């Protein structure tokens, strides 16, 4: 038994949602993800790659405008966010794909 | 633009599931049916009063109305 590394039992994920609202905070942060597959998973060097198409940005980027990525030019174009990151959150059996971002009460809609 | 603008609202936190995670029509027997009964008993007799009235009323009318066409033996009874 000593020697033996033990097996954690399995966590389910669910499609879902969790809102805590403050309208009295000066921003909104939003994350959404989709289950990731789990360290071993040969699949998990595509998905970051996969996220550095996408990548990442925030109001001090120099690049501004010109930034490669679609949605950071987007962002910055259309004023659509204080910043935001696309992440890979591996873990042993499971993990979360996904991206958060912070925006301004009435840019959340056109950023997500 | 409606989104965004419409109250103040703080420290509410909301909890909600996919609807594919879910059941479309859940507990049809244990919460469904039970409330449907809840709901038909505390109207029934606000709403079926009135109704049942009218249906009085209505009966009576339409029998009155027959009645007052069929003749009243009582003015030929002396008409030898």
């Amino acid at each position: 038994k000593e020697d033996a590394v033990p097996i954690l039992p399995r966590c389910r994920f669910t499609g879902s949602e969790i809102r805590a609202r403050d309208d009295a905070l000066p921003v909104a942060h939003v994350a959404l993800a989709v289950e990731g597959p789990g360290w071993a998973d040969p699949d998990n060097v595509v998905l970051h790659v996969a996220n550095a198409i996408i990548g990442r940005y925030d109001r001090t980027f120099g690049g501004g405008k010109h930034l490669s990525s679609r949605l950071a030019a987007l962002a910055v174009e259309h004023k659509l966010c204080h910043s935001f990151q696309t992440f890979n959150t591996s873990y042993s059996d499971t993990g979360l794909f996904g991206f958060h971002f912070v925006a301004d009460p009435l840019s959340i809609d056109d950023m997500m | 633009i409606h989104f965004g603008n419409l109250a103040r609202v703080r420290h509410i936190i909301t909890y909600s599931l996919s609807p594919f995670e879910q059941r479309a029509i859940p507990n049809i027997f244990s919460d469904a049916l039970p409330n449907v009964w809840r709901r038909f008993s505390s109207q029934v007799f606000k709403v079926a009063p009135p109704f049942l009235g009218a249906y009085l009323l209505y009966s009576w009318g339409t029998q009155e109305f027959e009645r007052l066409k069929r003749k009243n033996p009582a003015d030929y009874e002396n008409d030898q």
